[PDB]
């Protein structure tokens, strides 16, 4: 007490061509206690080989994790950044729009 | 100017029997360090990240480390005795140091609890957080009077050893700390502002150090509806930052996105809408 919900953008590395080679970041911030669950997926499925920064915190002492995998975006290629806290009824799904990202 | 190096932990509190402990070292927003908890040793996250510390200097503090991590664990489970409607809680620690130019480091040790501030480490004392009341004051009794050497070994640590370490660790990673990374820049369509409205996506990503400039354009005449994101973390140490523009139907011809920043040095880069 009290608790903080995340935030959770996000975004490209580099330009989003299919079939090239790029890097999908889910930045998640601002959110209090520390326990949560980040997945990136692909088409509704946690992607398995994803690389996380370890926990830390602002000078206000909430956390934040940035997320990011390497992969190829296709058209039919869906990828989403889903996020359960305890601030949180329903894990939260952010669909990644490619031309835009998902920011706040 | 001024550069920090922050050794957080965070330690979560489950039940009477569950908690777990995280911690990394930073140098200002760059990850220096993690700890493997299952080993209890330090992860040397760079070639660098040992600055001009010996092997021995990091054995000692690998050493202190597991020590604090387990005791101060301990002696919370302890005093947390049976009163299991008080978990799961949460307490957060940052210590380091700040080495500024033309004036003496600064060094602190700042304790919060469920995400409030709680106590301090100032100079000799632990202080409560005014914001905190009957628990920090109890806290900074006990670690006033019982804990005297700990106390001794932390001022040494974030005063003397933290500014040094800090030192050489600068130096032994100057070829990275000061490096200039160019970004790329691309171009989309966002949603719809409104009806007869167009929404311009200029992002900007890869580049290093933060500081950047970015503007629409048409020709050389900066444009009114020009807005700027949060600069957003990617891995590998470079930043991200859109530039959006709302526009009228039938006027986003002719506007480009204009990117300044200090690894350019006079060749901004410039990118036309080619469409819509
Ligand atoms: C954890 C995150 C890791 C992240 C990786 C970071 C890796 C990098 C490389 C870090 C290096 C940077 C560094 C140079 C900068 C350091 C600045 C900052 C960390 C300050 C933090 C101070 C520490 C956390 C608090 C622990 C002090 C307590 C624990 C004192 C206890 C010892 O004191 P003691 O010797 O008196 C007890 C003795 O106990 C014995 C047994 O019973 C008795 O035999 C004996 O007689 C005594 O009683
Ligand atoms: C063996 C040294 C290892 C390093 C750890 C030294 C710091 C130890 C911290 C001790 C935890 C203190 C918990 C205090 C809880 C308490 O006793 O206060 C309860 C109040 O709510 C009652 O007014
Ligand atoms: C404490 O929490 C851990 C982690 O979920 C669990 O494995 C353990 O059974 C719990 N201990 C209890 C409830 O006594
Ligand atoms: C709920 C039990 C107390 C939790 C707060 C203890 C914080 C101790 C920090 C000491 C740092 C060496």
């Amino acid at each position: 007490a009290i608790q903080r919900t995340p935030k959770i953008q996000v975004y490209s590395r580099h330009p989003a061509e299919n079939g090239k080679s790029n890097f999908l970041n889910c930045y998640v911030s601002g959110f209090h206690p520390s326990d949560i669950e980040v997945d990136l997926l692909k088409n509704g499925e946690r992607i398995e080989k994803v690389e996380h920064s370890d926990l830390s915190f602002s000078k206000d002492w909430s956390f934040y994790l940035l997320y990011y995998t390497e992969f190829t975006p296709t058209e039919k290629d869906e990828y989403a950044c889903r996020v359960n806290h305890v601030t949180l009824s329903q894990p939260k799904i952010v669909k990644w729009d490619r031309d835009m990202g998902s920011l706040v | 100017e001024h550069v920090s190096f922050h050794v957080i932990q965070i330690f979560s509190f489950v039940n009477q029997s569950w908690a777990r402990g995280q911690g990394s070292g930073w140098l200002d927003e760059l990850q220096t360090h993690g700890w493997d908890s299952e080993s209890g040793t330090i992860i040397f996250l760079h070639q660098w990240s040992k600055g001009q510390f010996s092997n021995e200097e990091l054995s000692d503090l690998e050493l202190l480390f597991r020590f604090y991590l387990f005791g101060l664990t301990r002696e919370i489970q302890d005093h947390a005795s049976q009163d299991y409607s008080k978990y799961p809680f949460e307490v957060q620690v940052k210590a380091g140091c700040e080495l500024h130019s033309g004036g003496s480091p600064e060094g602190f040790f700042q304790v919060a609890f469920n995400g409030l501030d709680l106590l301090s480490f100032q100079q000799t004392t632990w202080v409560p957080s005014p914001g905190c009341g009957s628990l920090a004051q109890s806290v900074c009794h006990l670690l006033n009077h019982q804990y005297e050497g700990v106390t001794e070994t932390v001022y040494n640590l974030i005063r003397s050893t933290c500014p040094r370490f800090l030192l050489g660790l600068l130096d032994a990673g100057k070829m990275y700390v000061h490096r200039q990374v160019r970004p790329e820049a691309w171009l989309s369509s966002g949603p719809s502002p409104g009806p007869g409205r167009l929404q311009l996506v200029c992002h900007v990503s890869g580049f290093y150090p933060k500081p950047v400039w970015v503007m629409w354009m048409r020709g050389e005449q900066e444009q009114q509806g020009t807005q700027l994101g949060d600069i957003l973390p990617n891995a590998n140490g470079t930043w991200y930052l859109r530039a959006t523009l709302d526009v009228a139907d039938g006027e986003a011809a002719g506007l480009s996105c204009r990117v300044k920043h200090s690894s350019l040095e006079g060749q901004d880069i410039i990118l036309y809408w080619r469409g819509s």
